[PDB]
């Protein structure tokens, strides 16, 4: 009965993990074991994807979410995103899965056999939630680990073979990055960009030099904040502003993770740089633009003067002006004129789409990419019938972009709910009314009537 | 009365449904009603 | 003390007839701007080109609407997700044509209602209460975020946000059914169980507590006067309500613990409405309802229609008529 | 040696499958904390060595 | 003790499942409605009535199986098994739709039985019968939608079929033919259902977040004894919170739980009135003033007119297959459609 | 495809990624073992 | 309180219970299987098999169009299948 | 006339809100 | 083939309940 029942710990079975709040050794096991599960999943899932992978189909026709992450880092892939060597996928798969077993072993050791509490076995690993100096010290160590990790991506991009660059000429290619962007006017400009249409905040990053440079800054920022925190203790103002409990720190991180899940949702939906459409399928905007392109191409091939064709509304049937005057594709897709992609930018001139380039310079690879993307638009049914809601069964397809966006919205939403739950409860518990109102001193009863 | 511990019967029962349901989801892709 | 501490103490005063609080400091001006703009546009705003095709829809009372048909009309498809403050228009006349009021209202409203949620937490802290009323409110708040913000994000235009109007709302639901088969989506089925079950359990609990009111009055006075505000004791016999309800079904389908009963009342609708809000929020990314079109075929391969195919004939009618002048190419991909 | 690689790989699988069930029972049975300390330690090295061995053999038949 | 009084004793015995006099109506009719639904969704077709598969046997899943309405050509026939249409042939009864009337009518009588049960148990236990009175709203819905509405139409065909997606079809039929969303009686119903769900959630969360500290555990559910005298939460602090948050609050616990009864019960009753109207096609379909203007002014457009264009789509695109007995043949060229789609 | 060497492990690989859900299911088996103390 | 019956926690954990129901439950399952595998469900309920929805070259549906000639209409349509 | 009517009724409701809040029956603890 | 799949997941899945089962016999520390 070392905690472990409701009479001694105060929490019922359905809130049993709250029994671990002041048992630092068992809590360590829970985390390591759970890290075990994450690394396990990364391993098992990748091997599933490899076992099901057919290199002649697009990745996005085959339900793959993790192999596209590996390809974007420049392994297993060549010009145009063609898979040239599946062996690196196998390696990522096996190495995580193996590692999951030592993590697994370490977690189940700490949760069962190890000391329930660390604070007497060693003064370094044991911790009290209320120790403000020890908490920022742990924070600081993890900050450094994170900074290291950011610099691993930099290492891969500059020294260990580069990254997949969808904007690389000749249809994309792996490419080593040698001029990362360090100018903080760019790096931090992204952060001051509006999140609205045509600007897109950090989701608008559209080249790998900016991406690699951002990860140099972030790695150095994290390493330096680690040192900062390892060495400092919180100032008076910060001490008065926050709740210092184990549950409050949880709520702060549920907050952070929520925000991050929402950002990942928009990254995977709009960004075709660090989520190459070669791998993930086209963006919603992209598929919609590709359809306008397709039928422009067809009708122009038949003799339509696409620039002077007035549609039913009076607006151009193929081409019209954005509200700042840029030449853009007409139709409903007028909402998507912010889209940028390597298959489309060759037709772009200073005033938008260039009609001479449209009349003369459209290559078959563009017509092919536009037809491919328009028929792999990220629309489909929960049971993976591809196309619009009224389509008949036949095509078995749902875009990785849909799966990844929907899944991380849900998850971000519930981690916001978690934040509020645990934040409010941490406040209540710190003021000492989390179990209800004291009948003998009900605060409202000492207050003047509102009227 | 109480010779077979309850937790055991729970797991048995559960793994029992899981199987039947799993089969119904299999059948959504095989044979009648699979669009094929 | 000094000026800033006086202000702080007033802001957080539990003696104000309406609680202000720090969340209230943002909530009050954003809700006032949203309300004032909404009331004026609903009465007097001129027609708005919602779909960006120079085909303005009239939404205000003075331009020929009634209470049922009127709305504040979503901003132009030509704008998409671009930010369209008043100061970005060359004139108020341009702003009204392109639907600027809609953006102003929804943004101030989403912000105010978010702070309304935070304000519920804030007062519960100042009163010594447990803090999770605001969690319950998160289900309606998330619903609002979905139809006014998330769904426009995924689809690329505030022109596809929900209109601020009675008929506008119907418009939005019909088009949604054709574009996403929301009726066949499990999360909206969860939402319907959420709200039907909320109503059912609402009526159940009201009827059961009302049935076990303790005789404290005569037949010529409202039973309601048998309860006095702040009275020590309970005014109903919960043992009796369980005795009734436990027999109506069976003894353990019934709740004898008040706390467990009321937690169930909170959780059922809240969870269900979380799911339907998540349903709009993920159909925003075109993960749509189940598709069983032509899912049954005979030995030869003729299609043998089911009820899902009849639904699809309806969807198709909605699809091909909506925004009848807005599509030039054969797929409606957003 | 196509046959000795498949050998070691099942040696890995059967040994994992063993130790998966065995380490948690060993750990929470109070009787033989000592009768089993040796056990799990040997499986551990066995497992690890097996992974290395499968790891090198892969490159003779991959 | 007469035989009647002896049978009374045995029916009102305190057992795990109370029977009562009401039970003699309730248990057979409910079992058979239930059973007939399961039997029909598992094994029975709608091929001869509707041109549709409708059972697990045919390959339908849980969302698309239905016990479907009988063919339009049966009119409002009771479709008794020993009646003139089936002539006692069970197999033909199923094929002609008899399970739909079987379910409809045994459920009607089972709902009666359930309400009488609420009355019977309330009387013996000694509580007021407000729950039975509340169940009047489900009965109004069931009778209005499943019985009255088809009796006003041409036949039982146009009632709702008993299935998940069959009911969805019914919703959309009601939008496209009746413009049911525009009906103020449905709108009051929506308000009572949504406000009922709102009352449900806000009363539950309020009680859970004004609890008194009555034990020392973090699980607050154990600090409640059903025999205690005391309110387990604070009406006074609840009232202050809501007065300051929303401006008003309940102060009377009895009025509050009576209001929880009233709101959803009154909503469902209003919606039922509207459906009785639609039994006669007495719809709130149009606004004449909008139509007079729109016809004369081709630049006048509202969400009202947009929604009618959608209704026009639903009717023409869905009617031939949804009402096969009409033999509707719509050439491609007559089908209303906008540009491109 | 996996490397042809590991092809015999294709059906074990097809079931591996569902394993993390069994941990959640195994925790409930465990509390039923201890009667949800 | 206790209405007097035997507790369920008590019955299902009892061996006598499982002696009886280790047989009956599977037996009912197999009855139901048989019900469909014998094709018997089709003839009881009149449900078309996959080959009996249409005649080989017909595309119209055997919709009942008369109230009282109705049972005859179905029979005559079942003959045009052979 | 119809516009005036809808606005009048809406305006009365807003005035009702004001009195129902600020001029309510005050709750007291009997 | 798919029996291989099912025999694998039959064994994996019983693995869990067994640990619980073993530790219960040994009056383990559940
Ligand atoms: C404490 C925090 C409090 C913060 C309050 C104040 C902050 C306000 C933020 C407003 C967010 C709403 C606007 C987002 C609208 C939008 O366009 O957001 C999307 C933008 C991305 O924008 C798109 O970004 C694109 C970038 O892609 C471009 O560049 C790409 C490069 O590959 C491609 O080339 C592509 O083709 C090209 O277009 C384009 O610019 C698009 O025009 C542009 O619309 O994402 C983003 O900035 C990422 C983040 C989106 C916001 C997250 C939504 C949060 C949801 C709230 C949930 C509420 C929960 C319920 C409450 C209970
Ligand atoms: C609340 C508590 C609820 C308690 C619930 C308990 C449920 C009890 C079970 C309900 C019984 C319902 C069966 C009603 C059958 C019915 O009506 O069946 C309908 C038949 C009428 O039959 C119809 O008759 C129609 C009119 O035909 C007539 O008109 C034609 C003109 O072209 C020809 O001349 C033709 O020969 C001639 O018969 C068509 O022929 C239809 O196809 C045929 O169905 O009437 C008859 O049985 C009876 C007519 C008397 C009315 C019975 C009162 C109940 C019905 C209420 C109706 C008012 C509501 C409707 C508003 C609209
Ligand atoms: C996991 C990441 C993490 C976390 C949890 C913390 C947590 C903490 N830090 Mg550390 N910090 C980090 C990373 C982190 N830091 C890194 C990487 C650096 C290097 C830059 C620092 C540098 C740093 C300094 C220099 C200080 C802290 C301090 C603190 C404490 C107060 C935090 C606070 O008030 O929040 C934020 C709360 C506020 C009220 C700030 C309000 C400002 C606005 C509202 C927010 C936006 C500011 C942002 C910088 C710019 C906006 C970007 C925009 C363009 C999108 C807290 C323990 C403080 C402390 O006590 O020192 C020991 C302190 O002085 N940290
Ligand atoms: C990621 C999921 C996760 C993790 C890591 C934990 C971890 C933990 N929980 Mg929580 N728990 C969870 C989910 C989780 N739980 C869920 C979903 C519920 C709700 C049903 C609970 C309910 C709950 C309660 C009610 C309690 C805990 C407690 C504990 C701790 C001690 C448990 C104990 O004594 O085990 C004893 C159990 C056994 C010895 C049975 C065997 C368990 C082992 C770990 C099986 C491992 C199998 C694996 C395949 C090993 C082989 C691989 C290896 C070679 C690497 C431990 C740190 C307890 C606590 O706080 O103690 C103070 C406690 O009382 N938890
Ligand atoms: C965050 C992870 C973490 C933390 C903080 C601890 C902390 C602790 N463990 Mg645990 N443990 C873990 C993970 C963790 N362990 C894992 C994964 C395993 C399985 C391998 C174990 C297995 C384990 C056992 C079996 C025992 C401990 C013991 C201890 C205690 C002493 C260990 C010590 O001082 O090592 C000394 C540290 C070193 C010699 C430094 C080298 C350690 C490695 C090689 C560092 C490599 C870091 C790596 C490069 C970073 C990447 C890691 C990965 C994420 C990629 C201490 C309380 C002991 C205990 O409690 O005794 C009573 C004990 O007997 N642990
Ligand atoms: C509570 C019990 C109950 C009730 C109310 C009903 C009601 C109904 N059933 Mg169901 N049914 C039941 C139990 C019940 N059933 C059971 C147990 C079974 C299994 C056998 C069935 C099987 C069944 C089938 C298979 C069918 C029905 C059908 C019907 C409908 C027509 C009934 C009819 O015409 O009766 C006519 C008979 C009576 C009304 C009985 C009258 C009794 C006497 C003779 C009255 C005269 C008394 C005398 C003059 C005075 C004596 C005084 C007294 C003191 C002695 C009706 C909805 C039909 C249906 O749904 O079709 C659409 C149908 O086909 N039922
Ligand atoms: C609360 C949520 C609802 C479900 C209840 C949760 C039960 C969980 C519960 O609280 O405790 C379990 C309860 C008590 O059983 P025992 O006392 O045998 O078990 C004690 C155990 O808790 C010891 O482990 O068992 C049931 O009541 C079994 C229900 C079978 C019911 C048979 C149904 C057939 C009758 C048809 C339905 C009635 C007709 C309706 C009226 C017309
Ligand atoms: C604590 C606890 C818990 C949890 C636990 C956990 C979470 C665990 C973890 C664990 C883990 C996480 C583990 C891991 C393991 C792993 C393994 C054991 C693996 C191995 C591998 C192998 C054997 C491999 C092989 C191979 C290769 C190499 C290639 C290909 C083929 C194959 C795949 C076969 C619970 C809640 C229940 C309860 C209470 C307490
Ligand atoms: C990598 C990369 C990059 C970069 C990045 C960066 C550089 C970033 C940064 C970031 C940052 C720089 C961040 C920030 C953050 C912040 C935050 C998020 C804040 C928060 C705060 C709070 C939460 C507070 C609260 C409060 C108040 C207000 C009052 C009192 C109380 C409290 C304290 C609660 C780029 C884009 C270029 C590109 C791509 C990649
Ligand atoms: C799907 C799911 C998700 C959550 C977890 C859970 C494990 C619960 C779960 C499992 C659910 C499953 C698959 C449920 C399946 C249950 C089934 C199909 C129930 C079947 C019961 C059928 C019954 C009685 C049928 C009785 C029929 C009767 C008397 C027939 C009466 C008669 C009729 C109809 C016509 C005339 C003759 C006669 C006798 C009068
Ligand atoms: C008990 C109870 C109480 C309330 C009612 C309820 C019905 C819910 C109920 C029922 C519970 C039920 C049905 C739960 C089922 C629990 C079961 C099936 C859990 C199974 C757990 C199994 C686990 C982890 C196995 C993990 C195995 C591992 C690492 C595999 C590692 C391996 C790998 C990765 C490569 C090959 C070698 C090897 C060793 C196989
Ligand atoms: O705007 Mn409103 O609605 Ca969503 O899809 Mn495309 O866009 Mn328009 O069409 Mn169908
Ligand atoms: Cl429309
Ligand atoms: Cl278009
Ligand atoms: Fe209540």
């Amino acid at each position: 009965a070392t905690n472990r029942d409701q009479e001694s710990s105060g929490f019922a079975w359905w809130a049993g993990n709250a029994r671990l709040i002041n048992l630092s050794g068992k809590l360590l096991g829970a985390h390591v074991a759970h890290a075990g599960l994450i690394v396990f999943w990364a391993g098992a899932m990748t091997l599933f994807e490899l076992a099901h992978f057919i290199p002649e189909k697009p990745m996005y026709e085959q339900g793959l979410i993790l192999i596209p992450h590996i390809a974007t880092l420049g392994w297993g892939v060549g010009p145009g995103g063609e898979v040239v060597d599946t062996f690196p996928f196998f390696v990522v798969g096996v190495v995580h899965l193996i590692s999951s077993a030592v993590l697994g072993f370490g977690g189940v050791y700490h949760a069962i056999r190890g000391p329930e509490t660390l604070e007497e076995y060693s003064s370094f690993f044991g911790y009290d939630w209320k120790d403000k100096n020890k908490m920022t010290t742990i924070l600081g160590f993890h900050l450094i680990v994170l900074g290291i990790g950011a610099l691993l991506l930099v290492a891969k991009a500059m020294f260990f073979g580069g990254l997949y660059d969808t904007w690389a000429p000749g249809g994309g290619d792996v490419r080593v990055i040698t001029n990362p962007t360090l100018d903080p006017r760019v790096i931090f400009g992204y952060l001051l960009k509006s999140p609205f249409g045509g600007e897109g905040w950090i989701v608008s990053v559209n080249n790998l030099e900016d991406v690699v440079g951002g990860h140099i800054w972030i790695g150095l920022i994290c390493i330096a904040g680690g040192i900062w925190h390892i060495l400092t203790t919180p100032f008076g103002w910060a001490r008065r502003a926050f709740i210092w409990s184990g549950e409050a720190y949880l709520s702060y991180s549920l907050g952070a993770l929520s925000m991050m899940g929402f950002i990942a949702t928009c990254f995977v939906w709009f960004n075709n740089t660090v989520y190459p459409s070669e791998f993930y399928g086209p963006t919603g905007p992209e598929a919609s633009q590709a359809q306008a392109m397709t039928f422009l191409i067809r009708d122009q091939k038949l003799g339509a003067n696409v620039g002077s064709a007035q549609g039913p509304t009076g607006l151009g049937k193929y081409l019209m002006r954005s509200p700042t005057g840029e030449i853009i594709f007409g139709g409903e897709t007028m909402r998507f004129w912010d889209f940028r992609g390597p298959w489309l930018e060759p037709l772009r001139g200073p005033n938008g789409l260039d009609l001479n380039k449209i009349k003369n310079d459209i290559q078959p690879w563009q017509e092919r990419r536009a037809a491919e993307y328009m028929t792999h638009a990220p629309l489909g049914s929960l049971n993976s019938v591809g196309g619009v809601a009224t389509e008949i069964n036949s095509v078995n397809f749902v875009s990785p972009r849909s799966w990844l966006a929907t899944s991380h919205f849900v998850l971000a939403f519930f981690f916001l709910v978690g934040h509020l739950w645990h934040a409010g409860r941490a406040r209540a518990a710190a003021a000492g009314f989390e179990k209800g109102i004291d009948r003998e001193s009900e605060p409202v009863l000492s207050m003047p009537s509102l009227d | 009365g109480g010779r077979i511990p309850l937790w055991i019967v729970a797991t048995v029962a559960g793994m029992g449904v899981i199987v039947i349901v799993g089969l119904f989801f299999y059948g959504a892709y095989a044979g009648l009603g699979s669009s094929l | 003390a000094n000026l800033w501490e006086r202000f702080c103490n007033w802001v957080t005063s539990t003696d104000n007839r309406l609680y202000v609080g720090w969340f209230g400091v943002i909530m009050i001006p954003t809700l006032l701007a949203a309300t004032i703009c909404f009331v004026i546009a609903f009465i007097a705003a001129p027609p708005v080109d919602i779909d960006g095709i120079r085909e303005p829809v009239s939404g205000s009372l003075l331009y020929g609407n009634n209470i049922i048909t009127g709305a504040v009309v979503p901003s132009s498809n030509a704008i998409g997700l671009h930010f369209y403050p008043i100061w970005e228009a060359a004139s108020l006349d341009e702003w009204l044509y392109n639907g600027g009021p809609y953006q102003l209202i929804i943004f101030h409203f989403l912000l105010g209602a978010s702070c309304y949620m935070g304000r519920q937490w804030e007062l519960s802290y100042r009163l010594g209460m447990r803090p999770w009323i605001c969690v319950a409110y998160s289900a309606p708040l998330a619903s609002a975020f979905a139809v006014f913000l998330i769904y426009p994000i995924g689809q690329g235009s505030f022109s596809d946000g929900m209109p601020l109007g009675i008929s506008g709302t119907f418009n939005f639901m019909i088009v949604f059914q054709a574009e996403h088969n929301i009726l066949m989506h499990p999360f909206h089925q969860l939402g319907v169980a959420g709200v039907f079950g909320g109503a059912l359990f609402c009526a159940m609990h009201g009827s059961l507590v009302t049935s076990s009111l303790i005789r404290e009055t005569t037949e010529t006075e409202s039973a309601n006067y048998g309860y006095k505000f702040g009275q020590e004791e309970e005014t109903y016999n919960i043992v009796a309500a369980h005795g009734y309800f436990g027999r109506l079904i069976f003894q353990y389908a019934s709740f004898n613990n008040s706390r467990s009963l009321h937690f169930f009342l909170a959780a059922w609708p809240v969870v269900g409405v979380w799911f339907t809000a998540l349903g709009i929020s993920t159909m925003a990314f075109n993960l749509n309802g189940f598709n069983f079109n032509h899912s049954v075929i005979d030995a030869k391969g003729n299609v043998i229609n089911t009820w899902a195919d009849i639904i699809n004939r309806a969807n198709l009618g909605m699809e091909v008529m909506h925004e009848r002048n807005a599509h030039n190419f054969p797929l409606d991909l957003a | 040696m196509t046959i000795l690689f498949q050998l070691a790989l099942a040696a890995l699988v059967i040994l994992s499958f063993v130790m998966v069930i065995g380490v948690p029972v060993a750990y929470a049975s109070p009787q033989d904390w000592d009768r089993s300390k040796q056990l799990i330690f040997l499986g551990s090295g066995l497992w690890i060595a097996l992974v290395l061995v499968v790891g090198v053999l892969n490159f003779f038949v991959v | 003790r007469g035989w009647f009084d002896i049978l009374d004793d045995w029916l009102k015995r305190d057992r795990f499942v109370f029977v009562g006099w009401s039970g003699i109506l309730l248990f057979p009719c409910a079992y058979l409605a239930l059973g007939g639904w399961l039997t029909g969704t598992t094994f029975v077709t709608s091929w001869y009535t509707h041109g549709l598969a409708s059972s697990y046997l045919e390959g339908c899943n849980f969302l698309t199986v239905a016990v479907s309405t009988p063919a339009n050509s049966m009119g409002h026939s009771l479709l008794l098994l020993w009646g003139p249409e089936a002539q006692g042939d069970f197999t033909r009864w199923c094929q002609l739709g008899g399970l739909w009337t079987f379910i409809a009518l045994h459920g009607a009588f089972g709902l009666i039985g359930f309400m009488l049960r609420q009355f019977e148990i309330a009387r013996l236990v000694g509580v007021r019968p407000y729950n039975a009175i509340a169940f009047s709203a489900p009965i109004a819905v069931f009778v209005s939608v499943f019985l009255i509405y088809p009796l006003g139409q041409s036949s039982w065909f146009f009632a709702p079929s008993f299935g998940v997606a069959a009911i969805f079809r019914f919703l959309l039929f009601f939008q496209g033919f009746h413009n049911w969303t525009l009906n103020p009686f449905h709108m009051m119903g929506v308000a009572g259902v949504l406000g009922g769900a709102l009352l449900c959630a806000i009363h539950g969360a309020t009680v859970e977040n004004t609890l008194f500290q009555d034990g020392e555990g973090a699980s607050t559910f154990r600090a409640f004894n059903p025999t205690q005298a005391e309110e387990t939460y604070s009406m006074v602090t609840a009232n202050r919170f809501w007065s300051q948050i929303f401006g008003i609050a309940f102060s009377n616990k009895r009025w509050l739980h009576f209001f929880m009864l009233f709101v959803p019960v009154t909503g469902l009753w209003m919606s039922a009135i509207g459906v009785v109207g639609l039994a006669l096609n007495l719809r709130s379909y149009d606004f004449i003033s909008q139509e007079i203007r729109a016809a004369e002014d081709p630049e006048f457009e509202t969400f009202y007119t947009k929604n009618l264009l959608l209704n026009e789509g639903i009717r023409a695109w869905m009617a031939p297959q949804d009402q096969p007995h009409e033999n509707f043949v719509f050439p491609e060229e007559v089908l209303p459609r906008g540009n491109a789609l | 495809k996996l490397p042809e060497a590991y092809a015999i492990f294709d059906p074990l690989v097809d079931v591996l990624p569902v394993i993390p859900v069994l941990f959640l299911a195994l925790a409930f088996v465990w509390q039923a073992a201890v009667g949800f103390r | 309180g206790t209405t007097g019956e035997r507790p369920f926690s008590d019955i299902i954990t009892s061996v006598r219970y499982w002696v009886i129901h280790s047989i009956t439950i599977p037996a009912l399952f197999i009855a139901g299987w048989l019900f469909v595998s014998t094709g018997l469900a089709y003839d009881v309920f009149g449900t078309p098999r996959p080959d009996s929805y249409y005649a080989q070259e017909q595309r119209s549906i055997p919709l009942v169009t008369d109230r009282f000639e109705a049972k005859q209409q179905v029979e005559t349509f079942l003959e045009q299948l052979k | 006339m119809e516009t005036i009517t809808y606005v009048f009724i809406f305006a009365c409701i807003i005035a009702l809100f004001f009195f129902a809040i600020f001029f309510r029956e005050p709750p007291r603890i009997t | 083939e798919v029996i291989a799949q099912l025999t694998m997941i039959a064994m994996i899945g019983i693995a869990g309940p067994m640990i619980i089962f073993l530790l219960a016999v040994r009056r383990g520390n559940l």
